[PDB]
């Protein structure tokens, strides 16, 4: 029985021919005050998973601690911890989805929406969502909060169905993700211009880009808008 | 102050004549000629533009007016009276018909509405 | 829903309708409202479907256990009280049930106990429960006689349900009848109210205001 | 408390090949109590039919209001109102009470006497018009009717076939609604003739 | 509902979807949300359907009367001020969210009006439950000095974003193009991308299937 | 504020200087967290040299400004050019007398030859306060300190544009309900100048 | 709510209406006549909210009595009922709505047939063989549905109402103190003083 | 306040044939007006020739299905690999459901398979465990649109023999898997036309003595 | 609430308790005995909430019967009542309180005097000549206060209870379907089968 | 915040600089509009060189600091001096695990020889954020702009005292829930210095 205080907005992601990409801005809002500008909401787990989290930040920080523990505890009496018995995206997801649902069933949820993006050991892309209610779903594109409304329509024009995944390159995917992030800075009042993006590819592995900024914005047309109807000057 | 004229200005004279109506008809008699002719596939209404000076721009004074996209009017008599009757007719076409039935009124009914406006000016105070 | 059970010369007549509704939506026209606890005891479902179904099937188990322990058939008084006492433990939690526990034992004779989620346990000769109960009672009260034949009794129960199915929006579908004797209960069929209404009308001459 | 669920009832109209059909059930109830099995919800002003579902006092009031208005119309205009025109009259009449509406769901069905084109329309309680070329459903079993109609309907049926279709759409939709049924009536409407048939159905 | 308005070099285009809903049910699979206020001033409306048709027809009516009185072609700023003062008077109770666009003697215009009475001017606007999906597109592909052809596609694509991604929108796309020197061209069902596949079976019943109790003739004429 | 109506959020201020007065504002309107319009014009003209910055309800402020514009046009036709004090009074009358149904925080700024530049702030209650400069809008809370520290009377145009520009960028920085471009309207004897500053400029200052 | 039942037999309409008036914790009167004669061949019974009930009934009577005099004629039962329905339907969206349910039993001298109309507080009118308001129907309709016949005599109707009242006295929780029964036929309206035991 | 429940839309349908049974469900997962996935399977093969779908709040549906599949695993363990019969699966599910009587699994569950005589079987449950064996049952959002249709086309309700004055009911012949699938597809395309939460895809699981077979058809995406 | 009256005459205690059980819209039973014999010379009548009523009654009976056997003695009525009071006073601040009002009429074989105890659901015990629970007293106390005398015979109490029941049947709104009367004296507890008419 | 309990309101901040970190705070507590204590100390010592600025509920923050002081005293006895990051974690564990019943906005500031000065802010939800400086308390809203514009990393003691002195006076100026004297605690290698500034000084800056 709680209410979120410091919050993170959208986490968007989509899967492409050889991997998945996920991004989330670096803001931690306190209501309408864009309070903290250096919050990383993308959490890499090992070298094959990135968990993006929106929602309550104190709870995200808790989920972070939990993930670091899973890694420590999986290395225990595990000679193959950095190989065959390393944490897979599907393991990290199922674990989180379990916690989320248990917490909702005790009426004390972790006020978050999470997307686990990654690549399985056999090459399969993994992209799955889980939120404060334990609800889970998978799709070629996944976005939380505001991004579900504005990013999905855009990312879906690139990958509308399963067959479209093998026809999409990292270049195309990253371009779409980057554009969605710009649209969100335009229309989401709780967004930040600074963001992070992560690509998990079956060949090149994990590439994590920090300190990205929305660029190439169109604001010039504003010079010609005056009044709200009849004003001429 | 106030319109204390709440009585009729048109009343029956001993011979059964409605004075003001007969005099209004005389005003109409001194007006420019207007006519209308009904054909099988149309109607034509016409009148002369009695411009009261050559410095006036005769086009800025329309004697033939559109009431609805399928109805037109012309007159003979006092121009200003016609002008206000046209405004009222265009309006009633909307208030008593288009805003109710979604279509413009048929000629006879619009005619009937203008006529009522004129009758009341013959009895109201 | 309309369920009834009455006591007479040849046993017990248990009759119920079979409609279930969620708001104005008719969820089923084929609900089983009589739970066959065991071959000798019957229970009627009214109130919460799950509640009745669950606790009465469980009752069926507690009765079996009693018979294994005591080597004697369970009495309707004890059976009903098992249910009733259970229901009372959960009082205030939200269970919803109005049921008749019917049985015919050597020691007691035909016996009907009305048991509800409030904790009430009542022995009686005639009970009707459900949204259509008032209609069923009219018919029941005016034609009930202790000396009814097993054929006329079955009909009365059937007719009473019909009366309720016609007027109560929440009752209808079909009528399920049961005759409870000392050697066990006998099922007397499933009758579609659609077809039954027309038959009763022509044969009996009732429902005159209805055109057909 | 939901005025549109107190009395119960449904109406459906369909268009066919040079015909339309409008049908309704006959129940009038008070919550769970069936009260009348003779409550027709289809009325006609000349050759225009109007079915109305909803709160019964308003259904009765509206029929009376439209009879009044169509009677005066006929006198002034010297001709019977057409379906397209009446539809606009219903809509404007409903929106006039925008903030204290009649709790009804009207449905218009008829054939234009000049052009012969079949016509049906539906409205929400404040007048919004739905001019469909296929079917219109209204009532406490509107979801059910939509389900029935979307599957059973096919364009250009002859009067004899539309009858079966609309009848089945109606009948089966009503049997899944607690507040509908207790009888049904179907009108098959053609340029020249209108046939009215009462259906046999369950009475529970 | 998804409605958009896009301004182009010598005109304006508005478009909308055609699904009408009552809760989760599609009451009308092809309603018209593009209303004519005057020959060259059209308005797209979202919200309460009866309200968007009512407020539009009323102002359109008064605009028609204003034009005949002044002998001038109607202006969008007039429909705009009239619509907004009416909507403000009713404090939001008339649920009309509109995109009013048109051409008049002073040029081409595009404005939006929210139910409470506020207006906005822009080069591209969207409203409706599908507003966000459409705006995501408009924000991705709009550029200044669009041609008529580019604006029709842009506005058309935005509506598609809503049709596909908003459950509150669907069916077809209606467009109305208002170009400075030409007659307004209303393109009803410009795009129809949701045709139902043929049913797997025919449900035509054999005659006699339905049980009839009484049959009789209805007397129409007096 | 009515449930669901468009809000102006805003970071608006009006600052008087040697040559006259400058009005500034952001350009974001919101319905919750959605930015309904990212390029609004909150600087409204009620008379040639009398403008206002609007904050609160978008509908209310438009309605009010539309009526003040009308009252001033009629005033002008009959009695000549109105003073800023008169424009503020008309605004006040409407805001005060209808306090129960409106959410409007309006800053009125204007230029006259006798009075130079003037600023009047009409806060939520309908009270009127004449000040050297005024800030309002939801983003204003964040610049109370900055503005009180940096404002000086009789600054130059260049300096005032800078002050307004820095203040609003901070306001826009912290307030989610503020954003877009920074618009300014300079009112002096010379005339009326419209300025606009884009994100890329103000964001990193 | 009070008990109001009506049954239209072959040549008359019988209205049976409960005799109690209960206010809170005590039964104030046990001889109340919940009926007003509207015209010599039309009677209306009523049940509902405390004062509204009689105020409405007396207003309808006054109005029908006025019509009869202005016109020197007695309106048909159908006409009286439509008038009553319109009045009830007016109050539903009024400042303070009349909460009165009525049964109108009348004998149409012209058609030569008795008629019963049931109209609830909302103006919902329906013509029926038998009817009731409130909960009354819940107990009695099954009996009426079963035993009713259109060609019943006045005595057969009375016997049926008796059975109906017996079921009400057995299963209905409140003591309504019996019913006053009235018959409306070609000869007018008469009170059957024999029902406490028949 | 925190609300532990949600509504993920969806519609499922189970129809028992003479020697087969089908359990179909759409593939769309929604939240309010957004589509969460166009392909998120809702009907599952639980082993032992039993198919199940717990439709409603997807988190509870997921949990219940996970618990039942596990019940099947332990039944084998605890009872020497004995095959869990459909009637036994049903009763067991009743207990799972009723176990949460005071904090219900907000789902309408349906399981299909074959009984011990090899005849088709469908069982449907209340969110708290009331269950009954049925002929056909639609569940979820468009249940109200599908059910009346099945009553007419599967159980032949209201249909009579042409010529008999509605005195002889149409004889109850039993449908083949091929005809049932036609009804299922039609039930779904019709529902898709009128319910905004139904669409995207339809996945049907068919069960016969030979096992569980899957079929998939696309549905409109608006 | 049901009717529970008690009257203590010279050599006995009479308890009158209504016979109806009403659940919602219908009267389910018209022959209910709202009393339990606690010991051969002690009886308790009860009224209140649906299930709590018989559950509490049978619990107290079970407990008194256990005391009787462990000890081979019958507790005095005063003792039985203090035990009942403490049980009621326990539940008042419980998770879910018993909402049962009881009257205990007993004959004390040691003092050779009849006694009547009235205890409400809160555990408020008072010993009186006559008592009742709920509304019953509102109608009957003016009669008892008037006609009551300490030296009445059993037959005099029965006639007074009859007058009481008549007033209740006249002025009380619900049909409680009559009363079952029981007399507690030196020879035990007997049910007076003659009260429907005496 | 519970009905009627003492509130800290406050204008508190912690700023790191070259030599270490400085904590500052106003000194007003209130119950409604009554100033319950006009000279409170919001700078609380949880360890020799680990302090905190408290805001929110007076009761809660005292309870929490009291417990932290204990945890760190026991930690010290067993494992030696605790890092500021450790002191923050303890504060966080308490603030987060008990978020439903507390109202504690705490700023933790401490000095270590290996890490120099450090600042951690624990806002209402119990999340932890490390920063060069932090501001909190009800008065903090008014100086977001001023502080962002004037803070520089690696300032000198003299400069940092001035920055904190100016910011808080502004905060105190605008916030009715802040006032009194300004208290500072300088944490460096040299030791612990306590500074206090009165109204007659800070008010006219
Ligand atoms: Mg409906
Ligand atoms: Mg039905
Ligand atoms: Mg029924
Ligand atoms: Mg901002
Ligand atoms: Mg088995
Ligand atoms: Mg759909
Ligand atoms: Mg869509
Ligand atoms: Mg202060």
């Amino acid at each position: 029985t709680q209410q979120p205080i410091v919050t993170g907005t959208s986490v968007i992601s989509m899967k492409y021919d050889n991997g998945v990409i996920i991004a989330a801005d670096n803001l931690g809002s306190y209501g309408s005050l864009l309070r903290f500008n250096g919050v990383e909401r993308l959490i890499p787990v090992g070298d094959n998973t990135v968990v993006g989290i929106s929602g309550d930040i104190s709870d995200m920080q808790h989920i972070e601690r939990l993930l670091k523990d899973l890694v420590t505890e999986n290395a225990y009496d595990n000679p193959l911890a950095d190989a065959e018995e390393a944490l897979e995206p599907s393991y990290i997801f199922e674990y989180l989805a379990t916690v989320m649902y248990q917490r909702r069933s005790k009426m004390n949820p972790l006020w978050n929406a999470i997307i686990v993006a990654g690549v399985q050991s056999n090459g399969d892309q993994f992209l799955r969502y889980v939120n404060l209610l334990g609800v889970t779903y998978s799709s070629p594109t996944l976005a939380t909060g505001f991004g579900a409304h504005m990013a999905n329509p855009l990312l879906r024009k690139v990958v509308d169905r399963e067959s479209d995944i093998p026809k999409t390159t990292v270049q195309v995917a990253e371009e779409a993700i980057v554009n969605a992030m710009r649209v969100l800075y335009y229309r989401d009042a709780r967004s930040s211009r600074n963001f992070s993006l992560a690509i998990i590819d079956k060949n090149t592995g994990l590439t994590f880009k920090k300190n990205l900024q929305v660029e190439n914005m169109k604001w010039d047309f504003a010079k010609d808008i005056k009044g709200y109807g009849t004003q001429k000057i | 102050m106030t319109d204390r004229y709440s009585f009729s200005l048109t009343t029956f004279s001993p011979s059964g004549k409605l004075g003001q109506i007969d005099y209004a008809l005389t005003a109409v008699k001194q007006g420019v000629t207007s006519l209308g002719i009904k054909a099988t596939n149309g109607v034509v209404i016409a009148t002369e533009k009695k411009s009261s000076s050559p410095l006036a721009m005769s086009e800025t004074l329309s004697k033939v007016s559109l009431l609805t996209p399928d109805i037109g009017a012309v007159y003979s008599g006092m121009g200003p009276d016609y002008r206000v009757l046209v405004d009222k007719s265009r309006k009633v076409a909307h208030t008593s018909y288009k805003r109710i039935y979604g279509e413009y009124p048929p000629t006879k009914l619009l005619v009937s509405e203008v006529a009522k406006i004129m009758q009341e000016a013959t009895q109201s105070g | 829903t309309t369920t009834l059970a009455f006591r007479f010369q040849g046993g017990i007549i248990v009759a119920v309708d079979s409609r279930a509704t969620a708001g104005n939506w008719v969820a089923s026209q084929t609900v089983k409202r009589v739970i066959e606890i065991n071959p000798f005891l019957l229970g009627t479902m009214a109130g919460g479907a799950a509640d009745c179904q669950f606790w009465e099937t469980w009752l069926g188990s507690q009765c079996r256990l009693h018979e294994l322990r005591e080597k004697e058939r369970i009495s309707v008084a004890a059976a009903s009280k098992i249910l009733s006492n259970l229901v009372y433990q959960y009082k205030g939690a939200g269970l919803s049930m109005g049921t008749m526990i019917c049985g015919y034992t050597r020691k007691e004779g035909p016996t009907i106990y009305y048991v509800d989620s409030d904790g009430t346990r009542l022995k009686g000769d005639i009970f009707c429960v459900g949204s259509g109960q008032t209609f069923a009672y009219g018919v029941l009260d005016s034609n009930y006689k202790w000396d009814l034949s097993v054929e006329d009794a079955l009909y009365l129960g059937k007719r009473s349900i019909l009366a309720a199915a016609h007027r109560d929006a929440y009752s209808g579908g079909s009528v399920n009848l049961y005759h409870v004797t000392e050697d066990g209960w006998i099922y007397h069929g499933n009758h579609d109210v659609g077809e039954l209404f027309w038959k009763v009308k022509e044969e009996e001459g009732s429902f005159n205001n209805v055109i057909g | 408390s939901d005025p549109s669920s107190i009395n119960g009832g449904i109406v459906v109209a369909m268009t066919g090949k040079d015909c339309v059909a409008i049908a309704c059930d006959l129940r009038l109830g008070s919550q769970s109590l069936g009260v009348s099995n003779k409550f027709e919800k289809i009325f006609h002003y000349g050759h225009v039919f109007l079915g109305i579902t909803g709160l019964a006092t308003d259904v009765t009031t509206l029929n009376e209001m439209f009879r009044y208005k169509t009677n005066l119309y006929k006198l002034k205009e010297e001709r019977a109102i057409e379906p397209e025109t009446f539809t606009q009259l219903v809509s404007s009449s409903l929106y006039e009470r925008r903030f204290g509406p009649y709790f009804v769901g009207p449905v218009v069905a008829g054939i234009n006497s000049k052009s012969g084109k079949p016509f049906i329309a539906g409205f929400d309680l404040i007048g919004c018009i739905d001019e469909a070329k296929d079917f219109i459903v209204s009532g406490t079993a509107s979801d059910q009717l939509f389900g029935m109609c979307e599957s059973l309907y096919e364009p250009n049926l002859e009067p004899e076939d539309l009858f079966e279709t609309i009848s089945q759409a109606l009948l089966n939709a009503a049997d899944r609604d607690a507040l509908s049924g207790w009888g049904a009536v179907v009108y098959i409407i053609k340029k020249d003739e209108v046939v009215k048939r009462y259906l046999k159905m369950r009475q529970d | 509902t998804t409605i958009v308005g896009v301004k182009f070099n010598n005109g304006v285009v508005i478009a909308a979807d055609t699904r009408s809903t009552q809760g989760p049910i599609v009451a009308d699979k092809n309603c018209a949300k593009l209303h004519r206020i005057s020959p060259k001033i059209w308005c797209a409306g979202a919200g309460t359907a009866a309200d968007t048709e009512a407020v539009t027809q009323l102002i359109g009516s008064n605009i028609e009367l204003h034009s005949l009185y002044t002998s001038r072609e109607p202006r969008v700023v007039s429909a705009l001020q009239m619509l907004k003062q009416h909507l403000f008077k009713y404090q939001g109770h008339i649920g009309a969210y509109l995109i009013v666009a048109g051409v008049d003697p002073t040029g081409s215009h595009l404005f939006s009006i929210h139910a409470h009475g506020s207006t906005d001017v822009g080069y591209y606007l969207s409203l409706g439950s599908g507003s966000l999906a459409a705006m995501a597109v408009l924000e991705s592909h709009w550029k200044q000095d669009l041609t008529k052809e580019e604006a029709i596609k842009l506005a058309s694509d935005a509506i598609q974003a809503g049709i596909w991604n908003d459950l509150g929108s669907g069916s077809n796309v209606d467009v109305c193009v208002m170009e400075i020197g030409k007659d307004a061209e209303y393109l009803r069902n410009y795009l129809t991308p949701n045709v139902r596949e043929e049913k797997q079976k025919s449900y035509k019943f054999p005659r006699g299937t339905t049980a009839v109790l009484k049959e009789s003739i209805v007397n129409i004429c007096d | 504020l009515k449930k669901g109506e468009v809000s102006l959020g805003a970071s608006i201020m009006a600052v008087t200087f040697k040559d006259g007065v400058i009005l500034g504002a952001d350009s974001r309107t919101t319905t919750g967290a959605y930015i309904a319009n990212r390029v609004t014009d909150k600087l409204t003209r009620v008379h040639d040299k009398i403008w206002c910055c609007r904050s609160g309800s978008a509908a209310d402020t438009q309605a009010i400004a539309d009526i003040v514009q009308y009252h001033l046009e009629l005033y002008t036709s009959q009695y000549g050019t109105p003073s800023t004090e008169t424009a503020a009074s008309v605004f006040k009358e409407l805001c005060y007398e209808n306090k129960d149904n409106l959410t409007a925080g309006i800053i009125v700024a204007g230029y006259d030859d006798k009075n130079k530049g003037e600023v009047y702030t009409i806060p939520l209650g309908g009270s009127v306060h004449k000040l050297p400069y005024a800030i309002a809008g939801s983003g204003s809370t964040f610049i109370y300190g900055y503005c009180d520290k940096n404002f000086r009377e009789n600054m130059s145009k260049e300096e005032t544009v800078d002050f307004i520009k820095h203040s609003l960028s901070q306001a826009i920085k912290w307030d989610g309900s503020s954003g877009g471009v920074i618009r300014m309207v300079v009112l002096t004897a010379a005339g009326v100048e419209r300025l606009i500053f884009y994100p890329d400029e103000y964001e990193q200052l | 709510m009070d008990i109001i039942l009506g049954i239209r037999v072959q040549d008359s309409v019988i209205l049976a209406s409960s005799k109690a008036v209960t206010r809170g914790i005590s039964v104030l009167k046990d001889s109340d006549d919940k009926t007003r004669q509207l015209s010599p061949h039309t009677l209306m019974s009523f049940a509902g909210e405390a004062g509204d009930t009689v105020q409405f009934a007396e207003y309808i009577q006054a109005n029908i009595q006025l019509y009869s005099i202005r016109e020197d004629y007695e309106l048909s039962p159908q006409a009286v009922s439509s008038f009553v329905r319109q009045e009830l339907a007016k109050s539903i969206r009024s400042r303070r709505p009349y909460q009165v349910n009525v049964l109108i039993g009348g004998y149409d001298k012209k058609k030569n047939k008795p008629e019963l109309y049931q109209i609830d507080y909302l103006g919902t009118k329906v013509e029926l063989p038998y009817g009731a308001h409130g909960y009354s129907g819940f107990y009695t309709f099954s009996l009426l549905d079963h035993h009713y016949r259109p060609d019943m005599t006045t005595e057969e109707g009375l016997d049926l109402l008796k059975l109906c009242v017996q079921e009400l006295e057995k299963r209905m929780p409140m003591d309504f103190k019996g019913v006053i029964v009235k018959i409306v036929d070609k000869d007018g309206i008469r009170q059957v003083d024999d029902f406490q035991a028949q | 306040q925190f609300n532990p429940y949600g509504d993920n839309g969806g519609t499922i349908l189970g129809i028992a044939g003479e020697d087969f049974a089908v359990l179909a469900g759409d593939t769309r997962n929604i939240t309010d007006y957004s589509i969460n996935s166009r392909y998120e399977p809702k009907v599952f093969d639980c082993g032992d020739n039993i198919v199940m779908s717990a439709n409603g709040f997807a988190a509870d549906g997921d949990a219940l299905v996970k618990r039942f599949k596990n019940s099947v695993k332990w039944y084998h363990f605890d009872h020497n690999d004995k095959k869990l019969s459909i009637n036994s699966a049903a009763r067991n599910i009743q207990h799972l459901l009723y176990g949460k009587r005071f904090f219900p699994y907000y789902v309408h569950t349906i399981i299909a398979g074959l009984d011990e005589d090899g005849k088709g079987a469908v069982y449907s449950f209340d969110p708290v465990g009331s269950y009954e064996r049925e002929q056909c049952r639609a569940g979820g959002a468009a249940a109200s649109l599908i059910m009346p249709f099945l009553d007419n086309q599967v159980n032949f309700k209201n249909q009579y023999e042409p010529g008999t004055n509605g005195k002889v009911k149409k004889p109850l012949k039993y449908l083949s898997v091929e005809e049932v699938i036609k009804l299922v597809r039609d039930s779904f395309t019709s529902a898709t036309e009128r319910h905004i939460q139904v669409g995207d895809g339809l996945e049907i699981l068919i069960v016969t003595k030979d096992g569980v077979r899957k079929e998939f058809y696309e549905l409109k995406r608006d």
